[PDB]
C-alpha cells in the first residue's frame, strides 16, 4: 500500500467528499434550468410573479419536477462572454411583450433579440419558449391604433386572433436551424394561470425528444 | 457415432451434395458474409469514433458483437453440415449446436437490452444524466452470461441423450424440454420487446401531443413497427417450428428447419441496419469507411 | 457626461504619454535573460528525473 | 470549539460502561476522532479511532474487540462502548478530534475528558528525560525516542508533541517533525530526524509547563511517550 | 470645447503611437535569433482531477505548487492535493454561476466570483471544520470575470461593470475603483511583486493598473476581439494576453507595446485561459479547440501541445515551483501535465 496512517485518512476524506459531491450533482441533476431572456420592461416580471445584483435565480416546482429560471436581464453586460453558463439549459423562456409594437421600435428590438439568442452557437440546439404576454393591452392598442400606423408591410386586417397569430409567424421566422430547435410559442395576459403549465409542458416535449435522441430512437 | 441420433429421431443424412444442401449453402454463404461484414463495421465504426461512446451504443456494438458470432457459428455451422455432417462425433456435434445457440440467445439478450435501455432513457426527466457506464458493463457481462450458460447447458446438462423417450425430431440431441423452454425464452423477451415498445410509444405520444397545437409519430411508430416487425417476420417462424415439433406427433416435415435457421439469423443480418439507420452520424461514419 | 466622460480620457491620455519609454532591444533582452538565468529551475521546460518528480506514483 | 466528554466515574470489575462525547462548535462530521487514555500515575495511551462517517474504525491491541466506538453524526456524539472493564481501565479517558488533508493539524484539540475508576510491531515512544528542573526564561529541549524512523516515502514525519499543562486536557503543540500548531505561541519547535526526535523551546513562561507527551502517528496502534514533566 | 476635447483625444493617441513606434528598435521574435529552440517536447498528463460534475472555468495553484482550487457551475469549489489526487475541500457555492477563482498567496484564503457580483472570500483554515465565507465583496455592478488575491485582506476583482476594484476583506468595501476601461473586464493578473496588476477588457485594450494609486499607468492595444485572459510574465515587466481574435500577444510593461503575436492559421478558436510557466521559457494557452497549445514563450514557434480534453479547455495555470500545469476544461476534468 505504502500509505501512511494519515495519507489512507486523506484518502478516506477525499472518497467521503466524492459521495457528497455525487449527492450533489445528482440532485443538481434533476433541476431544470431555464434562461429567462426578453427584452426590459416587456411583461419579464409577470411571468415570474406566479410562483417564488446579477442573476435572479428563481426555483419553483411544478408536477414533481424542479425547475430553476435565470432571470439574467439586470447584467446590461456583453452577453457574448457569460451566455456560455447557460449551455445544456431545456429551454429559453423567451417574454415579448405584444403591445409593445410601437413605443426606437420596441418590437423591432425584441425581435433583434430573439434573432441573436435563436442563432446563436450555444443554443444551437436547445428550444426556446417564447412568451407573447399583455394581450389585453394589445387587444386594446389595436382597436385603438391599427397596425398600419407602425407596421405598413402588414397584409391582414386590425382583428385580434390574426393580428397576434401574424406576430407568432413573425417570430418563430428568424429561427436558422427550423429542425434542431422549436420555438413553443405561448400567449398570455397578467390574468392567466396556465402559463406555468405551458413552461412545464414545453420542457417535457424538450426532455423526451432529447431523451429519444439519446437512446437513437428518433 | 452421428446416425445414431439422426436416424432415431427422423432426420436424413446427406451424404452427397442434396440439391437442397446446395441450397441452403448457396443463400447461407451469402448471409454469412452479411452478417460478419455489416456487424464488424457496426463495432469498428462506434469504436474508431469518440462521439458514440455512450452507454446505449455500446449495446448495438455488443449487439454487433453477438450478431458477429452469429455470423461465424453460422459459417462454421455450414462447413459442419451438409456432406460434413455424417463426420461427427456426439461431443464435438454439441459444440457446433452449441455455438449456435449461444450465438443467438447473446443476439436475442443484446437486442431485449437495448429495448430494456431504450425504455430506460426515455422515461428520465433529466436534460443530460451523468454516464453512469457501470449500468451497461453489467447488462454486457449479464447478456453473454445468458448466452454462455444457455448457450452451454446442452452442452452439459439439459439432453435428451440421457432421456431418449423424449427427443427433439428438429434438434436429435436437444431435449424437447430445453426446446419448449428456449422458445418460451424469445416469446418471454419479444412479449417484453412489444411492452417495453408500447411504453415508450404511449408515453411520448401522450406527452408530445399536448404540444401539438400550442411529426415524431410517424417517425417513432415505423421505429417500433420495424424493430418489433423484423422479430416476428424473422424470429417467430424459427419459434413455431421449436412449438411445432412439440405436442405434435409426426408434425411438418424437417425441411422447413433449413430455410427457418437462414431466416431465424437473418434477423442477425438485419439487426444491425434497422439498430444503426436512423442514426444520420453513424449513416455518415459508414460512408466516410467506403468514401 | 458630455464633458465629464471627454476631459477624463483626454486626461487619462495626456499622463499615460508622459511614461518613459525603453527600447525594445533592452526590454527584449531583459526578457530573454531571465530565461535563460531560471532555465535549470524550470521543470516544465526540461523534464526533470522522475526521482524527485512528485506526480509520478 | 469544544469537546464536552461526559460518563465514567467508578465502575465495578467485569462491567460495562458507556463513554460519550458532546462535540459541538465544529463541524463535526468531517472530523475522525480519536480516544486517548491516560493512568493517573502513567503517560498517555491512545485507545481508538473512528474516521468521519462512521468509516475505518481502529483499536489499541490492549483493548480491541471489547471496546466498541460509534458516532453520531446528526447528534454531533461521539460514543465509546467498552464492556469488562479490568484493573487496567482506570485511567482518563480523553477525547481527541483529528482532520486529515494535506497541511491539516490532527489531534489539535482534546477534550477534557472523563475520569474512569474500577475496584482492586507497534513503534516505541519513550522518553529517558523526565521531571526536568528548569527556570523560566530559559532554553530546554526535551528528546523523544522512537523505535523506527517516522519519516515517510512522501516526506512526513508523523510525530506529534502536546502539552498536558497540569490539571488541564492536553494541547496540541508540534503536528509533524516541526510544523507548529495554531493556537500556540511561536516560541516552540520540533525538531530531530530519523529516529531521534526533540522539542524546544527559545524561552518558557510560567504558562508553558507541565508534562510533555511525544506520539507517533506512522501506523496504528499510536503509542505515547512516558511522562516528561517540566518543573519550575 | 467639444470639438478640441475629441481633437486632444485623437491626437494623443497619435502622440502615444508616434513615441511607440519610435521605440521600436528590434522585435522581440528577430531578437531571439540564433538561439536554441525548446523544440516538439511532449507534456502527458499525470494526475487527472475526476471530481467535478459541470463546466469547469477556473482554477488556481496554492503557492505550496501541490494544492490546487477549481470551480465549476456545479456549485462547487473543489480543493486539490494535487500530489495525490485527493479533495482536500469541496465549498457548496451559494451561486453556482461563478466565472473566476482564486487561492490567497498565503494559502488560507480561497475566492470566487461571478454571474451574481459578488466576490466570495472563503477561510480554509477555521477552528471550525468546515469552510465558510470571509466577506462577500458585493459592489460589482456586472458579472465577475477574474479575481486575484494581493493578501490575506486585500484582493482585486475585474468584473463586468467595465471596472476593476482592489478590495479590502476586512472592511468589504473597494479602498480604489479602476476605472476607464470602455467594455467590461475578462480577466487580471497580479504581479509577482504585487504591486501592479494588469487587466484585458472587451475593447481589446489591456491595461496595467498602480494598484495603491489607482490610476492606470498604461494602455496596451493591437488585439482585433476581445480578450478572455492575461497573465504576467515570472519576471514581471511582461505579460501574454488571450483574446477570441485567436492570437496571443505578449506586451512589455517597458517597451509599451507588443512583442509578438502567438498566432497559428491552423487555430480559429478564441483563447480561453493564458499562463506563463516559470522562467517565463514556456507559456501555457488554454485554447477553445479542445486543446492547450505550449507556446515557446521567446520564439513565434510551438512547443507542443497537450491535448487531452474531451471539451474547451477554460482554466489553466503552471505550479508556483514549475513542477505542472493543470488544464481544466468544460468536460469537468482537471489534468496535472507534466
Ligand atoms: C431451425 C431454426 C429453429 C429456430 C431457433 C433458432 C435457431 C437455432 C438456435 C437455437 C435454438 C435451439 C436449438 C435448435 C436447433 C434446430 C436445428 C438447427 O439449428 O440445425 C439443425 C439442422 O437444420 C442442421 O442440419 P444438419 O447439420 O444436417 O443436422
Amino acid at each position: 500500500c505504502t500509505l501512511s496512517a494519515e495519507d489512507k485518512a486523506a484518502v478516506e476524506r477525499s472518497k467521503m467528499i466524492d459521495r457528497n459531491l455525487r449527492e450533489d450533482g445528482e440532485k443538481a441533476a434533476r433541476e431544470v434550468k431555464l434562461l429567462l431572456l426578453g427584452a426590459g420592461e416587456s411583461g419579464k416580471s409577470t411571468i415570474v410573479k406566479q410562483m417564488k445584483t446579477g442573476i435572479v435565480e428563481t426555483h419553483f416546482t411544478f408536477k414533481d419536477l424542479h425547475f430553476k429560471m435565470f432571470d439574467v436581464g439586470a447584467q446590461r453586460s456583453e452577453r457574448k462572454k457569460w451566455i456560455h453558463c447557460f449551455e445544456g439549459v431545456a429551454a429559453i423562456i423567451f417574454c415579448v411583450a405584444l403591445s409593445d409594437y410601437d413605443l426606437m421600435n420596441r418590437m423591432h428590438e425584441s425581435m433583434k433579440l430573439f434573432d441573436s439568442i435563436c442563432n446563436n452557437k450555444w443554443f444551437t440546439d436547445t428550444s426556446i419558449i417564447l412568451f407573447l404576454n399583455k394581450k389585453d393591452l394589445f387587444e386594446e392598442k389595436i382597436k385603438k391604433s391599427p397596425l398600419t400606423i407602425c407596421y405598413q408591410e402588414y397584409a391582414g386586417s386590425n382583428t385580434y386572433e390574426e393580428a397576434a397569430a401574424y406576430i407568432q409567424c413573425q417570430f418563430e421566422d428568424l429561427n436558422k436551424r427550423k429542425d434542431t430547435k422549436e420555438i413553443y410559442t405561448h400567449f398570455t395576459c397578467s390574468t392567466d394561470t396556465k402559463n406555468v403549465q405551458f413552461v412545464f409542458d414545453a420542457v417535457t416535449d424538450v426532455i423526451i425528444k432529447n431523451n429519444l435522441k439519446d437512446c437513437g430512437l428518433f | 457415432s452421428i446416425a445414431f441420433f439422426y436416424n432415431r429421431s427422423g432426420k436424413h443424412l446427406a451424404t452427397e451434395w442434396n440439391t437442397v444442401s446446395k441450397l441452403v449453402m448457396g443463400l447461407g454463404i451469402t448471409v454469412c458474409i452479411f452478417i460478419m461484414l455489416a456487424n464488424l463495421l457496426v463495432m469498428v465504426a462506434i469504436y474508431v469514433n469518440r462521439r458514440f461512446h455512450f452507454p446505449i451504443y455500446y449495446l448495438m456494438a455488443n449487439l454487433a458483437a453477438a450478431d458477429f458470432f452469429a455470423g461465424l457459428a453460422y459459417f462454421y455451422l455450414m462447413f459442419n453440415t451438409g456432406p460434413n455432417t455424417r463426420r461427427l462425433t456426439v461431443s464435438t456435434w454439441l459444440l457446433r449446436q452449441g455455438l449456435i445457440d449461444t450465438s443467438l440467445t447473446a443476439s436475442v439478450a443484446n437486442l431485449l437490452a437495448i429495448a430494456i435501455e431504450r425504455h430506460i432513457t426515455v422515461f428520465r426527466m433529466q436534460l443530460h444524466t451523468r454516464m453512469s457506464n457501470r449500468r451497461v458493463v453489467v447488462v454486457i457481462v449479464v447478456i453473454w452470461t445468458m448466452a454462455i450458460v444457455m448457450g452451454a447447458i446442452p452442452s452439459v446438462g439439459w439432453n435428451c441423450i440421457c432421456d431418449i423417450e423424449n427427443c427433439s425430431n428438429m434438434a436429435p440431441l436437444y431435449s424437447d424440454s430445453y426446446l419448449v423452454f428456449w422458445a418460451i425464452f424469445n416469446l418471454v423477451t419479444f412479449v417484453v420487446m412489444v411492452v417495453l415498445y408500447a411504453h415508450i410509444f404511449g408515453y411520448v405520444r401522450q406527452r408530445t401531443m399536448r404540444m401539438s397545437r400550442h411529426d415524431t409519430m410517424m417517425s417513432l411508430l415505423k421505429t417500433v413497427v420495424i424493430v418489433l416487425g423484423a422479430f416476428i417476420i424473422c424470429w417467430t417462424p424459427g419459434l413455431v417450428l421449436l412449438l411445432l415439433d412439440v405436442c405434435c406427433p409426426q408434425c411438418d416435415v424437417l425441411a422447413y428447419e433449413k430455410f427457418f435457421l437462414l431466416l431465424a439469423e437473418f434477423n442477425s443480418a438485419m439487426n444491425p441496419i434497422i439498430y444503426s439507420y436512423r442514426d444520420k452520424e453513424m449513416s455518415a461514419t459508414f460512408r466516410q469507411i467506403l468514401c | 457626461a458630455s464633458i465629464a466622460q471627454a476631459r477624463k480620457l483626454v486626461e487619462q491620455l495626456k499622463m499615460e504619454a508622459n511614461i518613459d519609454r525603453i527600447k525594445v532591444s533592452k526590454a527584449a533582452a531583459d526578457l530573454m535573460a531571465y530565461c535563460e538565468a531560471h532555465a535549470k529551475e524550470d521543470p516544465l521546460l526540461t523534464p526533470v528525473p522522475a526521482s524527485e518528480n512528485p506526480f509520478r506514483e | 470549539v469544544q469537546l464536552v466528554e461526559s460518563g465514567g466515574g467508578l465502575v465495578q470489575p467485569g462491567g460495562s460502561r458507556k463513554l460519550s462525547c458532546s462535540a459541538s462548535g465544529f463541524a463535526f462530521s468531517s472530523f475522525g476522532m480519536h480516544w486517548v487514555r491516560q493512568a493517573p500515575e502513567k503517560g498517555l495511551e491512545w485507545v481508538a479511532y473512528i474516521s468521519s462517517g462512521s468509516g475505518t474504525i481502529y483499536y489499541a491491541d490492549t483493548v480491541k474487540g471489547r471496546f466498541t466506538i460509534s458516532r453520531d453524526d446528526p447528534k454531533n456524539t461521539l460514543f465509546l462502548q467498552m464492556t469488562s472493564l479490568r484493573s487496567e481501565d482506570t485511567a482518563m479517558y480523553y477525547c481527541v478530534r483529528s482532520i486529515y488533508y494535506y497541511g491539516s493539524s490532527p489531534f489539535d484539540f482534546w477534550g477534557q475528558g472523563t475520569t474512569l475508576t474500577v475496584s482492586s510491531s507497534d513503534i516505541v515512544m519513550t522518553q529517558a528525560t523526565s521531571s526536568v528542573p528548569v527556570t523560566p526564561g530559559e532554553s530546554v529541549s526535551i528528546s523523544c525516542r522512537s523505535s523506527k524512523s517516522l519519516l515517510h516515502s512522501n516526506g512526513n514525519t508523523y510525530l506529534y508533541w502536546f502539552l498536558q499543562r497540569p490539571g488541564q486536557s492536553p494541547q496540541l503543540l508540534i503536528y509533524r517533525m516541526s510544523n507548529l500548531a495554531s493556537g500556540v505561541p511561536d516560541r516552540f519547535s520540533g525538531s530531530g530526524s530519523g529516529t531521534a526526535f526533540t522539542l524546544t523551546i527559545s524561552r518558557l513562561e510560567a504558562e508553558d509547563v507541565g508534562v510533555y507527551y511525544c506520539m507517533q502517528h506512522l501506523e496504528y496502534p499510536l503509542t505515547f511517550g512516558a511522562g516528561t514533566k517540566l518543573e519550575l | 470645447e467639444l470639438d478640441q476635447l475629441r481633437q486632444e483625444a485623437e491626437q494623443l493617441k497619435n502622440q502615444i503611437r508616434d513615441a511607440r513606434k519610435a521605440c521600436a528598435d528590434a522585435t522581440l521574435s528577430q531578437i531571439t535569433n540564433n538561439i536554441d529552440p525548446v523544440g516538439r517536447i511532449q507534456m502527458r498528463t499525470r494526475r487527472t482531477l475526476r471530481g467535478h460534475l459541470a463546466k469547469i472555468y477556473a482554477m488556481h495553484w496554492g503557492t505550496d505548487s501541490r494544492l490546487l482550487v477549481s470551480a465549476s457551475q456545479d456549485g462547487k469549489l473543489i480543493i486539490w492535493d494535487s500530489y495525490t489526487t485527493n479533495k482536500v475541500h469541496a465549498i457548496p457555492l451559494r451561486s453556482s454561476w461563478v466565472m473566476t477563482c482564486a487561492y490567497a498567496p498565503s494559502g488560507n484564503y480561497v475566492a470566487c466570483g461571478g454571474l451574481d457580483n459578488i466576490c466570495s472570500i472563503y477561510n480554509l483554515k477555521t477552528r471550525e471544520g468546515n469552510v465558510r465565507v470571509s466577506r462577500e465583496l458585493a459592489g460589482h455592478t456586472g458579472y465577475l470575470s477574474c479575481c486575484r488575491f494581493l493578501d490575506d485582506n486585500q484582493i482585486v476583482t475585474s468584473s463586468g461593470d467595465t471596472t476593476c476594484a482592489l478590495w479590502d476583506i476586512e472592511t468589504g468595501q473597494q479602498t480604489t475603483t479602476f476605472t476607464g476601461h470602455t467594455g467590461d473586464v475578462m480577466s487580471l493578473s497580479l504581479a509577482p511583486d504585487t504591486r501592479l496588476f494588469v487587466s484585458g477588457a472587451c475593447d481589446a485594450s489591456a491595461k496595467l493598473w498602480d494598484v495603491r494609486e489607482g490610476m492606470c499607468r498604461q494602455t496596451f492595444t493591437g488585439h482585433e476581439s476581445d480578450i478572455n485572459a492575461i497573465c504576467f510574465f515570472p519576471n514581471g515587466n511582461a505579460f501574454a494576453t488571450g483574446s477570441d481574435d485567436a492570437t496571443c500577444r505578449l506586451f512589455d510593461l517597458r517597451a509599451d507595446q507588443e512583442l509578438m503575436t502567438y498566432s497559428h492559421d491552423n487555430i480559429i478558436c478564441g483563447i480561453t485561459s493564458v499562463s506563463f510557466s516559470k522562467s517565463g521559457r514556456l507559456l501555457l494557452a488554454g485554447y477553445d479547440d479542445f486543446n492547450c497549445n505550449v507556446w515557446d514563450a521567446l520564439k513565434a514557434d510551438r512547443a507542443g501541445v497537450l491535448a487531452g480534453h474531451d471539451n474547451r479547455v477554460s482554466c489553466l495555470g503552471v505550479t508556483d515551483d514549475g513542477m505542472a500545469v493543470a488544464t481544466g476544461s468544460w468536460d469537468s476534468f482537471l489534468k496535472i501535465w507534466n
